[PDB]
């Protein structure tokens, strides 16, 4: 719950999410 | 500004749809037909095409081309009394090249397609002569394809 | 109890997908001339 | 040359020098560029502006619109690096 | 444009070109699934 | 301990997984079209390029008073 | 026995100094043809009309030249690709002067490297090894004759060929980049990640296997004198090495295997070559690389400018400048 | 973002202006970057640079060349610079179309579109449409 | 007159090549 | 303007890719000779 | 399972298909559905390709590499290379869609069905890798077929239809060939011509009647090679020269196809006569010769006399002279002069371009097929663009010579090293230490020292 494999993975998986969903949303934007 | 939500479209089905921008559409932009959702223009006999089929300028410059092509042929002999027929293949593709799409396109009773058949035979016969260098027998082709295209004229 | 042969593969159908999202959209909507 | 005096009638300015301009200086004078102004520029030197109607050739019509643009001309000495770069000089 | 009897199949044919490389996937599919003996 | 190999069998790790991951991404594609990320990070909307009064490009010529600048450049 | 048994046992000997081979027939003359025409041409030649326009460029010592921008200039543009040995020109003076002995240095030697490969071979077989290092070699022939044979085929003339000289290749990269847009080729990118990744490997080879050495001199004497020709000891001490691997990354990735190891050495590199060998062979065709020019627009219309049209600035700087007198028509195809 | 007022243009010799509604910007672009493309692409001509397609050089044509009815009169029967002799021979056209297929299909419509294409393109680039590869 | 300076450096390695070709110690 | 090409040649791809492991599934159920 | 496991024949999964060497039961089948596999492909091209056409543009500004052939044969196409119906192209495709069910049946029965081996039920079918009388047999069996299939596309360009002639009298159009060259000197001068330029080795045919006698050499010549090669064993001179076993034949075949495939890419690239330029599009020289012509042309209406123009290098900027004496196109196209293409030869005479042909004998049509292919000449990018590297996005094409030429080069490379690979193996193994060396009598410690 406080190990250091939990918090380096998700540090490096919660903004991962975060940018892809952008990045997906990014995708239909048309000018 | 301040805050607003970037138009969107998806895929063009769900959305604008007409944006200058949005690839995929094959159509459902247009209040127009279309050839095939795969192309950049309309079907070629639509009722509003400016181009119609069979204008008279059609049989002006295939005439044109028919008469000018037997003012041309009638040059043959005097290249191959000179044994210049070099000058014969060049004549044979210079100008004469609009001579098949013409006959092609004024032909249309099948006897007509027949002395096309022919003279198509036989001008080939007079080409294959010349590259092989023979007088007679491409004197004897230029003068069976100025009679059959004469033929032809005069049947047209 | 998935077997280790069947999560790839929705690993392989998710990374494909969303890569092939990424060319549709190279060739569709914003930077595509 | 490192100096050349006449280069403003090469085609900058409102004037033409008829014996070392290039066929695209004609191209901002209505009318006159593909056939007057193709005649000028292949033909020999001229002594005056009033030389150009002497042209053999030259047809009514022709005359008419260099008669139109005469006040723009003008025949200055013949530059054999200009004269001889009068339809192609390199430019598109 | 296909012959006018076959144009509603025509969704058919825009994905037949490529099934000659779903044999190549699935070979290595068939492989995985016994576990690479 | 408890490696990875069996990790990605666990059955509350996956039912914890699917209640949390679909929020963060749909989390996400609201940050992108609410345009809340453009206020964030300053980048111009694909209409404020160019502006009615100004039509170049806005370029920041001062060091020590970039702040007036850039409040000027931007709407002002 | 008989002459010619004498003469194919001596041929095939393994005793000798040099290995000489079948191969070797062909290799041994047509590189010595190629070293000693190279020689006398980079020393005493005279100016070579390249452009085919009557204008010579000097590319000798003797005619005003150091070493950085001396080159044996590529054969004439109004050759193109026709085939121009000596006895086809009037005099040599004219052989001379339309850029001869490009010709023959390069055919010379391309069929020696080709022999060169084959040598390999046949004394890998003859030692009774495994006969797989000449495919490792092939990738560096592979991408000389791209560039020398396979560009002017392509181009339709030698005269596009790299010059075999220093500042010659520079050029020949610049005119290619203002051309065809490499850079954006997805090959050349796959090759300039072979070379770094090869560096790469190489150095931290190296360091591990030198870190894990065992005691056997003190202080005073060269660390490499503890090898004896024949030892026998692994190259690594498996502890050491493998816990410092695991340790500096996760412990997941660390090579236990010494032939996996030395296999994956043996194939990154060779396959970046081989696939940036072949980037230049297709861009000889006309296949560029990719184009991103002005690709981003705003609401209105107007164009916004990226990286890429940088570059093109550049590109056409470079295009513009380069054989200035030689066209005459606005399209360079 | 395109106004109205970016989309109003020329339209007759008099003066007149005419308001080119959304769609048929987009559909002239596409007909153009398709059917003259390949000669004319950025507003200039490939095998004859002298004469362009810039609003200057159709400002200084013989019969004028600066508005929508010109250009669909000069796609209906091509002349030269001049205006003095016909190059329907050397040039798509609707007089021409047997020559040229790519012509066979057109309607009053997708020409003016063509045109209003022409018009607007000076006006949203700006001193790029015809100018070369220095911009 | 620089050249014969190139071609004596030139010359000096090939004949230092030569040398450590044909007249090298022996691995044994 | 439905646009029913998009809508086809996904269900098109989709079955024509789920057809394999289909038959996979079958033959490994079945007790085959895998 | 034996036979299908690391354990019991080394050889790990992801090289399982090397354990078909000595399993004749097996191979068959996968042969065969390497075939249906190849069949199938042809015809879902073919049907692809129909289904997109449009039949305003030509055929090279729309990306097919398929239609042309059949047109080519004579399929649909009519005079000056317009296409009139696509009936033909579906009929073809739809016979080699429905081919491919029968073959890729019978190569799944032969593979998972069938006898592991056929050298205990069949002997007719059945062979030992080193058996020389067997594999000579299968060998002129198969060469039979070869010839056979050559003679028969001699027999539709004869007989069936004829074939489109791009030098034909009057423009591009179908023709039957009646009098086909034999005479065996002009073919196998083809043959043994030298490569380079001027000659051209065998891309150079420029007519016609020369492919159809080529093709009936050809076929002659497999026929009776087949027969021998049936009829006999190998000599003493060839027992002692080549190593007999499966891998070697393999890498036997991959060198001639690697030689294949890079003479066909280069096929592609050069020749205009059996690729006819107005389906697949203009050559490489032709955009740049067809450019300079139309220069030519343009200049010579303002009023200049191209034949005394100088050049900035006072080299002649229309009109020069090639390094033999023809008079040729000026400028940078100098080194495409040996050209030859249907709508310039109207213009040459006994020694090169002829001056008064130029000058008051082109015809209109020239002029645009010129301006045609200056403007749609062969240069693009890999995202279809089109144009120089300096250009902007307005067009998309890429002409389908480049992609072809691309493509067979790069798969005549990969497989000169599979010749290299698989060859070395091949012989490595049969001498016996494709293992490793053997640590007990290393050969190397029983040689004089160096
Ligand atoms: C065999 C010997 C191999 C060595 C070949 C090197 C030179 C190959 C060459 O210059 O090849 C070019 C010739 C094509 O010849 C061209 O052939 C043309 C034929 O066109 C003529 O004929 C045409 C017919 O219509 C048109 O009319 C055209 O206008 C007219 O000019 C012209 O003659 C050109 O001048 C002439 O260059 O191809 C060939 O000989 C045919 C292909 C030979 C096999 C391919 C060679 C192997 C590939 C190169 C090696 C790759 C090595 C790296 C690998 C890793
Ligand atoms: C793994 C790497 C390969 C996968 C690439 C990603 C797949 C999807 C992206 C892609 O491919 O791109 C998407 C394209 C489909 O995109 C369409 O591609 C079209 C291609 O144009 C074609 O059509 C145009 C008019 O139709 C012109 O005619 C033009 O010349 C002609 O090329 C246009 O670009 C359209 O705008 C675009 O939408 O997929 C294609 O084309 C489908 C063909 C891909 C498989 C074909 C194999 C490649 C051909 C062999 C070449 C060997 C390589 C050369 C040697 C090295
Ligand atoms: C007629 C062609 C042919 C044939 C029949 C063979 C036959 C054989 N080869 Mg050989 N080979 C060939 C050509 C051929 N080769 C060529 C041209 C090369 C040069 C690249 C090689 C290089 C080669 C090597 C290096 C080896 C063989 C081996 C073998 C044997 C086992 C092969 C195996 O199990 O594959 C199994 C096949 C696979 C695991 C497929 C892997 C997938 C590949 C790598 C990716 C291909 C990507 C492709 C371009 C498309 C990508 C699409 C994607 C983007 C979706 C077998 C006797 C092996 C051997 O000696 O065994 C004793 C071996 O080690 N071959
Ligand atoms: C053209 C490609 C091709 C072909 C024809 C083959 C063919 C073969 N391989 Mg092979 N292989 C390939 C590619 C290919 N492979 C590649 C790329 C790899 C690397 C991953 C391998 C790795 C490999 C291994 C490791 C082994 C083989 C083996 C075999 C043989 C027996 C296979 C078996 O028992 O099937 C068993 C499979 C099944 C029962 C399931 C598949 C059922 C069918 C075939 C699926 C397709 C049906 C089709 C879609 C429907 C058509 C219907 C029709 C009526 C129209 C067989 C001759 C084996 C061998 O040597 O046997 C002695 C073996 O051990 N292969
Ligand atoms: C190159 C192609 C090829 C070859 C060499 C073979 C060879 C063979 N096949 Mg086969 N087959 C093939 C293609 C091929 N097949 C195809 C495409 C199909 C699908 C229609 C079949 C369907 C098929 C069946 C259904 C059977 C065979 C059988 C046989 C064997 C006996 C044939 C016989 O007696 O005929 C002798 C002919 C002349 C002397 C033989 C090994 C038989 C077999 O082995 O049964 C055990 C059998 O029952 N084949
Ligand atoms: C992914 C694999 C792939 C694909 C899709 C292609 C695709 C293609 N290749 Mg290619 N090739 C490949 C790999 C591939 N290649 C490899 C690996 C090699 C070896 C390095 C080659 C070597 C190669 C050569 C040497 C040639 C091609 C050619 C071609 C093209 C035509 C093929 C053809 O018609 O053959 C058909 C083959 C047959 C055996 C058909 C036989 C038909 C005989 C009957 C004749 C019909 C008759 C006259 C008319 C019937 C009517 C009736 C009334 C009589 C096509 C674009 C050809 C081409 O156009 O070059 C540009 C060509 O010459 N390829
Ligand atoms: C695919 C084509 C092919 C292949 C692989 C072979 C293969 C072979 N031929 Mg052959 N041959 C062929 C076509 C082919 N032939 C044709 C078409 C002819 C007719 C011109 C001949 C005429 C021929 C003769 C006259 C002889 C061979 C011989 C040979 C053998 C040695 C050839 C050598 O090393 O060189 C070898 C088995 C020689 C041999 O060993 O005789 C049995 C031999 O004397 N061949
Ligand atoms: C719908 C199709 C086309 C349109 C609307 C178009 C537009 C125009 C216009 C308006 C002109 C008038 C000259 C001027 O602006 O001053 C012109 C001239 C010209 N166009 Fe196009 N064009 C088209 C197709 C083409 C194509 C495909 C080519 C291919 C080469 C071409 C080549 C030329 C040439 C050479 C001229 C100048 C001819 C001369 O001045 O004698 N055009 N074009
Ligand atoms: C052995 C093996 C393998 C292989 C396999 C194969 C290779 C197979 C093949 C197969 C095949 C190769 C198949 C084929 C099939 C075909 C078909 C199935 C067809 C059908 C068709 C149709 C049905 C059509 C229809 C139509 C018509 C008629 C008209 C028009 C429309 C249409 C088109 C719809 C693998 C690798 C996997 C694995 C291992 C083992
Ligand atoms: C069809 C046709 C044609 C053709 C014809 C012909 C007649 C061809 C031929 C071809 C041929 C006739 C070819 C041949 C080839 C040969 C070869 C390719 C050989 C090779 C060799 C080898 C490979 C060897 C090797 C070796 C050595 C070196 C020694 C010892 C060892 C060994 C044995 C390994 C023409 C063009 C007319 C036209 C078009 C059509
Ligand atoms: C013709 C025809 C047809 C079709 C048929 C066919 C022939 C099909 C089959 C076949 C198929 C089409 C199959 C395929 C499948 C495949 C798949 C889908 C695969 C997948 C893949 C994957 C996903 C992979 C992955 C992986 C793994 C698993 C492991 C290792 C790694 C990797 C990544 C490789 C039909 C019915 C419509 C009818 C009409 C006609
Ligand atoms: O030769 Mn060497 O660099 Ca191939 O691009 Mn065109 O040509 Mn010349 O210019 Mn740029
Ligand atoms: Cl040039
Ligand atoms: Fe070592």
């Amino acid at each position: 719950i406080f190990t250091f494999r939990w918090l380096a993975v998700h540090g490096l998986a919660i903004p991962t999410v975060f940018f892809l969903g952008g990045i997906t949303a990014m995708q239909f934007i048309q000018r | 500004a301040a805050g607003e939500s970037p138009r969107f479209s998806v895929f063009g089905v769900i959305g604008d749809g007409t944006s200058y921008s949005e690839g995929a559409a094959y159509g459902s932009d247009q209040s127009a037909e279309t050839y095939s959702p795969y192309s950049v223009y309309g079907k070629v006999g639509s009722k509003d095409a400016l181009f119609e089929a069979g204008n008279a300028g059609e049989i002006a410059r295939k005439k044109g081309y028919i008469v000018e092509s037997q003012k041309r042929l009638k040059n043959l002999p005097g290249y191959v009394e000179k044994k210049q027929w070099f000058n014969v293949k060049d004549e044979l593709t210079r100008y004469m090249y609009e001579t098949r799409g013409a006959v092609r396109g004024l032909a249309q009773t099948p006897e007509q397609k027949k002395l096309a058949k022919a003279f198509f035979q036989a001008i080939e016969e007079a080409s294959l002569q010349a590259t092989l260098k023979n007088g007679d027998k491409c004197a004897a082709a230029s003068a069976d394809s100025i009679k059959l295209l004469d033929q032809f004229y005069a049947s047209l | 109890r998935v077997p280790l042969w069947l999560v790839g593969l929705v690993g392989g159908f998710a990374v494909i997908t969303i890569v092939s999202l990424f060319i549709y959209g190279s060739y569709s909507g914003l930077g595509s001339s | 040359v490192v100096d050349y005096e006449n280069v403003a009638l090469l085609g900058g300015s409102q004037t033409v020098d008829l014996n070392n301009a290039n066929v695209r200086a004609y191209l901002r004078m209505p009318g006159m560029y593909p056939a007057a102004a193709g005649k000028i520029v292949t033909h020999g030197p001229y002594k005056s502006v009033a030389d150009v109607y002497n042209i053999p050739g030259l047809t009514n019509a022709e005359k008419e619109v260099i008669k139109k643009y005469e006040s723009r001309f003008t025949a200055k000495a013949v530059a054999p690096e200009y004269a001889i770069d009068r339809i192609n000089n390199g430019l598109y | 444009r296909l012959p006018e009897a076959y144009v509603v199949f025509s969704p058919l044919v825009d994905v037949f070109p490529v099934i000659p490389v779903f044999f190549l996937l699935l070979a290595f599919v068939w492989q995985a699934a016994v576990g690479f003996r | 301990e408890r490696p990875f190999s069996d990790i990605i069998t666990s059955v509350r790790y996956w039912i914890i997984h699917t209640i949390t991951i679909p929020s963060l991404f749909v989390s996400g594609w609201l940050f992108i079209s609410t345009g809340l990320a453009y206020d964030v990070f300053g980048t111009p909307r694909p209409n404020e390029y160019f502006t009615q009064d100004r039509q170049q490009v806005p370029l920041v010529n001062d060091r020590f008073s970039a702040k007036q600048e850039l409040e000027d450049l931007t709407k002002g | 026995v008989s002459l010619w048994e004498r003469f194919c046992a001596w041929i095939t000997s393994t005793e000798n100094r040099l290995y000489i081979g079948w191969f070797g027939c062909l290799m041994f003359p047509t590189l010595l043809t190629a070293t000693s025409c190279f020689i006398i041409a980079f020393i005493a030649a005279p100016p070579v009309d390249i452009d085919g326009i009557r204008e010579p460029v000097a590319g000798s010592l003797l005619y005003g030249n150091n070493i950085i921008s001396g080159a044996v200039i590529p054969s004439s543009n109004a050759i193109g690709m026709h085939f121009y040995p000596i006895w086809e020109a009037a005099s040599v003076d004219e052989w001379l002067y339309n850029g001869g002995p490009y010709q023959l240095i390069v055919l010379h030697f391309l069929l020696g490297v080709a022999s060169y490969m084959g040598r390999e071979w046949e004394l890998s077989y003859r030692l009774g090894m495994r006969p797989w290092i000449f495919v490792a070699f092939s990738a560096p022939v592979a991408a000389a004759s791209a560039v020398f044979l396979v560009y002017p085929i392509g181009q339709g003339s030698f005269s596009d060929g790299m010059p075999l000289g220093i500042s010659g290749t520079f050029n020949f990269m610049l005119v290619f980049q203002a051309e065809h847009n490499i850079l954006m080729h997805p090959f050349h990118m796959a090759g300039v990640a072979g070379v770094f990744g090869g560096s790469l490997f190489s150095a931290m080879h190296g360091s591990l296997v030198t870190s894990s050495l065992i005691r056997e001199t003190t202080e005073n004497e060269s660390t490499n004198y503890g090898y004896k020709f024949g030892q026998e000891e692994e190259t690594y001490n498996i502890v050491a090495a493998h816990g410092y691997f695991g340790r500096l990354i996760f412990q997941y990735a660390s090579f236990n295997n010494s032939r996996a190891l030395h296999f994956f050495l043996a194939l990154w590199p060779v396959l970046g070559i081989w696939l940036t060998a072949m980037g230049i062979s297709t861009m000889a065709f006309n296949l560029n690389g990719f184009n991103f020019n002005q690709s981003v627009v705003d609401s209105q219309g107007r164009v916004i400018n990226t990286w890429a049209d940088i570059i093109n600035r550049a590109d056409l700087g470079m295009e513009v400048m380069h054989e200035r007198n030689a066209h005459n028509f606005p399209l360079d195809l | 973002d395109l106004d109205e007022a970016t989309r109003t243009v020329v339209t007759d010799s008099s003066g007149n202006t005419t308001v080119l509604t959304p769609e048929q910007v987009k559909r002239g672009k596409r007909l153009f970057n398709a059917t003259c493309g390949a000669c004319h692409t950025g507003g200039i001509t490939k095998t004859n640079p002298n004469v362009g397609l810039d609003p200057e050089a159709l400002s200084l044509a013989t019969p004028r060349r600066d508005n929508i009815s010109a250009l669909v009169d000069y796609l209906k029967n091509p002349t030269t610079y001049d205006g003095l002799e016909s190059i329907a021979e050397i040039h798509p056209s609707i007089k021409s179309a047997d020559i040229y297929p790519r012509m066979r299909s057109l309607t009053d419509e997708d020409l003016y579109s063509i045109a209003g294409h022409i018009m607007l393109q000076p006006k949203i680039v700006a001193e790029k449409w015809g100018g070369g590869k220095i911009y | 007159m620089e050249a014969l300076v190139y071609t004596f450096l030139l010359i000096g390695t090939l004949m230092v090549i030569f040398f450590a070709v044909f007249f090298r110690d022996t691995p044994r | 303007m439905v646009n029913w090409q998009v809508i086809g040649q996904l269900v098109s791809t989709g079955a024509i890719m789920l057809l394999g492991p289909a038959i996979i599934i079958l033959l490994a159920l079945k007790k085959g000779n895998l | 399972i034996a036979g299908r496991d690391i354990e019991s024949t080394g050889f790990a999964w992801w090289s399982g298909n090397a354990r078909l060497i000595n399993v004749s039961g097996k191979l068959l089948g996968a042969h065969v559905a390497h075939a249906g596999l190849m069949v199938f492909w042809a015809g879902a091209m073919i049907l692809f390709e129909v289904s997109h056409f449009v039949p305003e543009k030509p055929l090279y500004e729309q990306g097919f590499i398929c239609m042309q052939h059949l047109a080519t044969l004579g399929y649909g196409i009519g005079p000056g290379g317009e296409i009139t119906s696509t009936v033909p192209y579906f009929a073809v495709g739809v016979i080699h869609l429905i081919s491919s069910a029968v073959l890729g049946f019978g190569g799944i029965y032969h593979s998972l069905l069938g006898p592991d081996t056929l050298e205990e039920s069949f002997p007719f079918f059945g062979y030992d890798w080193r058996d020389k009388n067997k594999m000579t047999t299968i060998l002129g069996i198969h060469l039979c077929l070869l010839g056979l299939g050559a003679l028969l596309l001699v027999a539709k360009a004869m007989y069936l239809g004829g074939v489109y002639d791009t030098w034909a009298p009057g423009g591009g159009d179908v023709r039957y060939i009646t009098t086909p060259t034999l005479n065996p000197i002009v073919i196998f001068g083809y043959v043994f011509r030298s490569p380079f330029g001027g000659d051209g080795w065998v891309v150079s045919v420029n007519n016609m009647e020369d492919l159809v006698g080529g093709h009936i050499w050809v076929g002659i010549l497999c026929i009776v090679g087949g027969v021998w090669h049936i009829f006999t064993k190998p000599f003493s001179w060839a027992r002692r020269a080549f190593v007999w076993s499966g891998e070697a034949y393999l890498s036997y075949s991959l060198a001639a196809i690697s030689l294949m495939g890079f003479t066909a890419s280069l096929y592609a690239w050069y020749n205009n006569t059996a690729y006819p330029s107005e389906l697949y599009g203009p050559t490489g020289p032709e955009a740049s010769q067809s450019q300079a012509f139309t220069f030519l042309v343009r200049d010579q209406r303002l009023g200049a006399n191209v034949s005394s123009a100088q050049g900035p290098t006072g080299l002649g900027k229309y009109l020069m002279r090639s390094p033999s004496g023809e008079i040729i196109f000026g400028g940078e196209t100098m080194r495409f002069w040996d050209l030859r293409a249907p709508w310039v030869e109207p213009l040459r005479g006994p020694n090169g371009l002829d001056i008064n042909k130029i000058k008051n004998d082109i015809q209109p049509w020239q002029e645009r097929r010129a301006a045609e292919y200056m403007t749609h000449a062969p240069l693009g990018s890999l995202n279809s663009v089109g144009g120089v590297a300096t250009e902007i996005n307005s067009v998309n094409y890429v002409s389908p010579r480049s992609w072809l030429c691309c493509s067979h080069f790069f798969l005549g490379f990969f497989f000169l090293i599979g010749h290299w690979w698989h060859s070395g193996r091949a012989r490595a193994a049969a001498a016996g230490f494709e293992k490793g060396i053997n640590r007990a009598n290393e050969p190397v410690l029983s040689m004089r020292p160096i």
